């Protein structure tokens, strides 16, 4: 199926992984009950800026888009709008190597935002040939733009998976790169009792002494992270692109969701906790399992176990009713298991990632 | 006897646009036409560049939205708003260069706990059939959200298909009855309008034009 | 193109329509109902403000009967041509000596894009990140006239050595609305005797516009010296429109135009006005200290809902020793049509140094009887605000604590996030009832309103306090906080 | 796995009050829906800085204050035989942003950690203004280039290199910003606690024995779980590109302090001087806290200690196997137990554990 669904249950020790403009924990009302929230942007930044991301995605083999490979295709997709000479000029200004010189490796498909940007460049060099400013004169005024696209042509997977970088030299409407993974707001499965740390600041030269007072809200809790991956869009933005590679990226996303945590007040509260549960399932449509905790989970022996239980019990009755189909696998650290099979039980996270990498086949 | 496609929008958080050129980005109590059109557009795989498919989709279909109040443990849970303090590091100073600010701030209102049942039908000047829309919302090509990518679904889009004369009569067949309805088709004995600037000016990105809902109130 | 003789007005038919471009003649003399059509509400409001200004400049009504007649029945082309003829030479966008709201002979080292005139698009840092680009690329003559007037009146720019006026920064406009654009413009025109009354012509008053007769630098202009013509079309911007270009799509209008503008020239111009000039389009507030009296025009200061402003918008208070004064247009309308329900449109910006934080364009419905029984309206407003302040005070006390008998406070700011909830739930209750009450006999509606707001305050209080109510330290405090809450809530019942 | 070093400590305390509220109540925190007694991480940090062990093995701690009027006198006393008073005044004035008036009391924006070494260094660098006069902003731009040279002087700080500092005013806002390098959590009990209350009196020798109203002091015993984490690379950077071995030595000092140091609150009257009963250290590519081992509040079998150790070991096994972590992992326990599994090497003494750390987990 086209969509990959990632569901994570992770418990956090007393901390404050996300603040508002008034130094208070971000929250969200769910089921009429207040839940502590970790914004999706915080999670997605925590992933995108992580070292694992930089290793497996920042330095992927498919990060570099060679324009010389896209010679023919760009000529037939923009042949309706521009002349061939203009296109060749643009590629010669961007690469910047003129010769053709067929690489003996001419691509079949092209990434959309690429044709979107180089089309803009074609327009610019067209009106530049009409004015007419010579190649050097115009290359002087297009320096920032040319460099701007040159750095983007070396970060294919990053843009394809996370989107453009909030300050990429993109202009055209096609330059607005979304996806390919969608990260949801992480909310607590339960109603949270927020604590207020009441601290002071000791002056070593007047320890008598007038104390510098302060407060800071913190709370522990079991969070439910959800994310999804659009494989078709990931293949299109790397176009490319074989499905297996997209799966290989999806594994990285799974791992990052299972491990990465925002760095807010981690120097003083240190909530470096790993995910206690993570399930992956393929589907024709993305679905969050948030309504499993629509009715606020109440603690029997902690919040974690009844959260796992609530999740599984929800998946049992709800899964088949909705269009979930198959296939699904779950990696957890504690029984019970969902009574329903067709959800393979994985002992380790690496086995789960390997399961994802093989398109969910056993 | 029109054919209706019935969808459900059921995320834990939702966001539906309102007129804004600032950082504060508000929402309404129910989905907007631009929102639903962007939704179906996403499902169908319509890119942002081709004005053609956008125009065709917009002219082709019409909507009716019912607000489903939540009931759990025979208790009513009314809708509520959120104000997310949402910052950006390294945001764009200019549209062309690679120069950036250290930090910019935006405020984004969300909608919890909201659920909606939406019935859509074909216009007479239709360029497609309801079957294509069904097949599209059952197996989308782009990720569907409501209406920010941060907000996922907890119930499948497709709820059902029906035959009916009125959109109200079409909505009555499905379980959460008694909610207010905002449609683009008028029903007898119902008067009130509701003004909103949510019809996307497709020829000119990215701005919107004024339109009005027909309001139906049940119990 | 000229504003009076040429087609610049963008409209669409009431029931269903494709947008058209109209001249002031066809709007004035035609039976068919037109409605404004622009992608931006503030630009529609600005447009309608311009139309009201020009309409008041050309055709002040002799009496109330002529007024009503003009509303229900249009004019003939010859009467129109007769009335506009003395003004035609004043409204040329591009002119040799006196252009419309511009100033020949501007010196600037660079050209400013049209984005600066479009309010909101390029005002702040986040704007570049969150907004669509190229909206100021090319603009029609019409929407540039509109942009210019809007910048002169309701916009806060440009800061620095630039001044706004005459009302001030971000004034709020209040216009009576009708079934049709024509009827709306006419409804907001001041009749000749009342016009003469509000603007005593005495005088030493110059009555020529900023572009006809220019302003002198650093001049001390007494408010009363300004003509009702000079005041309405007052622009302190001191800018010129750069030369136009050819035929194409307009970036903000979306329509095609024969001429488009791609920039303007600006330069600093500073002066001071001594006193308050009585603008008919906006309400003003009278404050006493205490001692000296200070009158200043209404402007949005907070994110609070529009209903909170209602009492200031449709209720005159002359109980100085701290009254407030409704706009002249509304004051006229209540006299001309006492049996009619009101549909008031009001708009404005919120400002931080030539950047927009928020834009509001609301349309408020009042039922018949709003002219009389103003104290009912004031009562509803003060009730809502009263419950608000009750909740906020209670939560603030829960926050800071009670020092005297050593009750410790929570140390968190919950009042601000709860006030937003209260406001959100209040927008559903107060405007809705205020639109549909029989003011003569509707105090029981105010009573059920009190009940609903009371329950709301209870619920929101308990909800906001809930996550912190597990530590005895804070429970002891919330006992007293709750006590004060019910003290205030008890004080809200009649 | 060898960038982050993770320190886990299980330590049981006899009846005490190691950290108080604003109402003199025991600091607490809710974990797993159960109340746990809490010790502030700031409290642990300061307890370390002002400890004798720190003074003996690491050096002098930073001096945190706002009173520049006293600080000028201190700096004039300790640096007067090396520099001129005007130069010192200009130095402190440049760093703080305030002016040294020779007045009685002038304060700074907030509490600031000052180390006398880097201040002396700044005196040497501002003595270059006695040379061919550079503008103060010029000198600033010069100092901006080599920050490492400033961080070398932070080896007389370390607690700043470990916990970081933030400046708002002066030249320190652009030169003194230290980020890393030690992440420590709030010590919470592994079990639910119902705090006891000491109802005390005060005998008046000139009136008593007579009647009197009583006072209250909340106290409790409990098994606390301390967690710390050191980013070695960030520490090396913070010390001006110091060697890794040095950072590991400092790390071992941190281990010892986290295992032995107890906040001195109410110790004159309650005296809970208890050593740690378990100390595990493991190297990893990513920080890892074992707090979720006590998400389900441990219940007492033979005390809270043994089931705490047991739960810790079980959860460590589960996480280690589940996420395929491979240390570099060593555990030191006083009690006889059934812990496992290879290769989380068992160390009989604490010093052998510290030695195991010094040799980068290979020993
Ligand atoms: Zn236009």
């Amino acid at each position: 199926s086209n969509f990959i669904n990632i569901h994570v249950l992770i418990s956090h020790s007393p901390s404050c992984l996300n603040r508002d403009d008034m130094n208070m924990q971000k929250d969200a009302i769910f089921g009429g009950k207040r839940r502590v929230r970790i914004s999706s942007q915080s999670l997605k930044r925590a992933m995108r800026k992580s070292g694992y991301y930089a290793q497996n995605i920042g330095e992927s083999s498919l990060r570099t888009i060679h324009l010389a490979q896209l010679r023919d295709v760009l000529r037939q997709k923009l042949g309706e709008r521009f002349d061939q000479k203009i296109i060749d000029k643009t590629l010669a200004l961007l690469s910047g190597k003129s010769v053709d010189e067929a690489e003996k490796i001419s691509a079949d498909a092209v990434t959309p935002w690429v044709v979107g940007e180089i089309a803009w460049f074609c327009e610019q060099v067209a009106k530049a040939e009409a004015d007419n400013l010579d190649d050097k004169k115009l290359l002087k005024v297009l320096k920032e733009d040319i460099a701007a696209i040159r750095v983007n042509l070396q970060q294919g997977v990053d843009i394809a998976l996370s989107g453009r970088m909030a300050t990429s030299g993109m202009m055209t409407e096609l330059g607005k790169v979304d996806g390919a993974m969608s990260i949801a707001h992480a909310i607590t499965t339960h109603q949270v009792d927020s604590d207020i740390d009441w601290f002071t600041a000791v002056d070593d030269l007047q320890e008598q002494g007038s104390a510098h007072l302060g407060t800071q809200e913190f709370s522990s809790g079991v969070f439910y992270r959800y994310a999804n991956i659009n494989l078709a869009q990931l293949q299109e933005n790397l176009g490319g692109a074989s499905r297996e590679q997209a799966l290989e990226i999806a594994t990285h996303v799974v791992h990052m969701l299972a491990t990465e945590v925002p760095g807010a007040k981690q120097r003083t509260y240190a909530a470096f906790n790993p995910a206690d549960m993570v399930m992956v399932n393929f589907s024709d449509m993305p679905l969050s399992m948030a309504n499993a905790f629509e009715k606020a989970v109440k603690a029997k022996d902690g919040f974690l176990q009844p959260s796992i239980q609530a999740f599984n019990q929800y998946w049992d009755r709800v899964a088949n009713g909705y269009g979930l189909n198959g296939a699904a696998a779950q990696f957890s650290l504690s029984d019970v298991d969902p009574i329903t099979a067709q959800v393979k039980q994985m002992p380790t996270l690496e086995q789960l990632k390997s399961w994802v990498r093989n398109n969910g086949e056993a | 006897m029109r054919s209706y496609l019935i969808l459900r929008l059921a995320g834990p958080m939702q966001a539906w646009g309102q007129p804004t050129f600032e950082g504060t980005r508000p929402t309404g109590r129910f989905p907007t036409r631009s929102g639903l059109l962007g939704l179906l557009g996403a499902c169908l795989g319509i890119q942002r560049d081709d004005t053609s498919s956008l125009q065709a989709l917009s002219e082709s279909v019409q909507f009716a939205v019912r607000c489903d109040e939540l009931i759990l443990d025979d208790r009513r849970v009314s809708v509520t708003g959120l104000r997310d303090y949402h910052t950006v590091l390294g945001a764009r100073e200019d549209y062309r260069g690679l120069k950036s600010h250290e930090t910019i701030q935006t405020w984004r209102e969300y909608l919890c706990d909201a659920s909606f049942t939406v019935a859509l039908w074909l216009t007479p000047h239709a360029t497609m059939v309801i079957s294509e829309l069904e097949k599209a919302v059952l197996k989308p090509r782009y990720t569907p959200y409501l209406g920010r990518r941060s907000c996922p679904l907890t119930h499948p889009l497709f709820l059902g298909t029906c035959q009916a004369s009125d959109p109200q009569k079409a909505l009555l067949n499905y379980e959460p009855v008694g909610g207010d309805i905002y449609s683009e088709e008028s029903v007898t004995g119902h008067h009130l309008k509701f003004t909103a600037r949510d019809e996307p000016m497709i020829t000119l990105p990215r701005q919107f034009a004024s339109r009005e809902w027909y309001v139906i109130k049940g119990g | 193109m000229n504003l009076l003789i040429d087609n610049w007005i963008p409209v669409r038919p009431r029931n269903g329509g494709k947008v058209q471009i109209i001249n002031l003649q066809s709007l004035y003399c035609s039976r068919d109902q037109w409605r404004l059509s622009l992608p931006r509400d503030d630009m529609e409001l600005a447009a309608l403000a311009l139309l009201v200004c020009i309409g008041q400049i050309i055709a002040p009504a002799k009496d109330d009967v002529e007024f009503r007649h003009r509303i229900m029945n249009p004019l003939t082309e010859d009467e129109f041509q007769q009335l506009i003829a003395p003004w035609i030479d004043m409204f040329y966008l591009n002119h040799a000596e006196h252009p419309f709201m511009q100033t020949k002979g501007v010196k600037a080292n660079d050209v400013t894009p049209m984005e600066k005139l479009l309010a909101g698009v390029s005002g702040a840092t986040n704007c570049a990140f969150v907004n669509q680009p190229g909206q100021g690329e090319a603009l029609c003559g019409g929407c540039t006239a509109i942009a210019l007037f809007n910048q002169a009146n309701q916009a806060p720019g440009f800061g620095g050595g630039f001044k706004s006026g005459l009302r001030g920064g971000t004034p709020v406009t209040t216009f009576v609305r009708g079934i049709d654009l024509r009827s709306t413009v006419l409804l907001n025109v001041l009749t000749l005797p009342r016009l003469q009354k509000q603007f005593p012509n005495e005088s030493h008053t110059e009555n020529q516009p900023t572009w006809i007769k220019p302003i002198k630098s650093n001049e001390s202009i007494p408010a009363s010296s300004i003509g009702f013509v000079r005041g309405l079309f007052w622009q302190p911007a001191h800018i010129e429109l750069c030369d136009p270009i050819g035929i194409g799509k307009c970036s903000c209008c979306g329509q095609e135009s024969n001429l488009r503008y791609t920039g303007f020239l600006k330069e600093k111009f500073t002066f001071t006005v001594n006193g308050l000039w009585p603008h008919p389009h906006s309400p003003c507030l009278v404050t006493v200290k205490k001692g000296e009296v200070e009158e200043k025009f209404l402007a949005f200061t907070t994110s609070a809902p529009s209903w909170t402003q209602i009492s200031r918008v449709v209720v005159d208070k002359i109980i100085q020793n701290n009254g407030n004064r409704v706009a002249a247009v509304v004051n006229q309308f209540r006299n001309i049509a006492p049996q009619s329900p009101l549909e008031l449109i009001m708009g404005g910006y919120r400002n931080n140094q030539a950047s927009i934080l928020e834009r509001r364009h609301d349309v408020l419905m009042f039922n018949q009887g709003w002219q009389q029984y103003g104290n009912v309206i004031n009562e509803i407003v003060t009730v809502g605000l009263g419950y608000k302040t009750a909740l906020r005070k209670a939560l603030y006390t829960f926050a800071e604590g009670f020092k005297n008998k050593d009750f410790k406070g929570a140390g968190v700011s919950v009042h601000e996030t709860a006030e937003r909830h209260f406001y959100r739930q209040s927008e559903l209750l107060i405007p809705d009832v205020l639109a549909n009450v029989n003011f003569s006999q509707a105090d029981e509606v105010i009573a059920d309103l009190r009940d609903k707001l009371h329950q709301l305050c209870e619920m929101l209080f308990n909800q906001s306090v809930a996550p912190y109510a597990h530590h005895p330290k804070l429970i002891s405090t919330l006992a007293l906080a709750r006590a004060t809450l019910y003290k205030h809530l008890r004080e809200l019942k009649p």
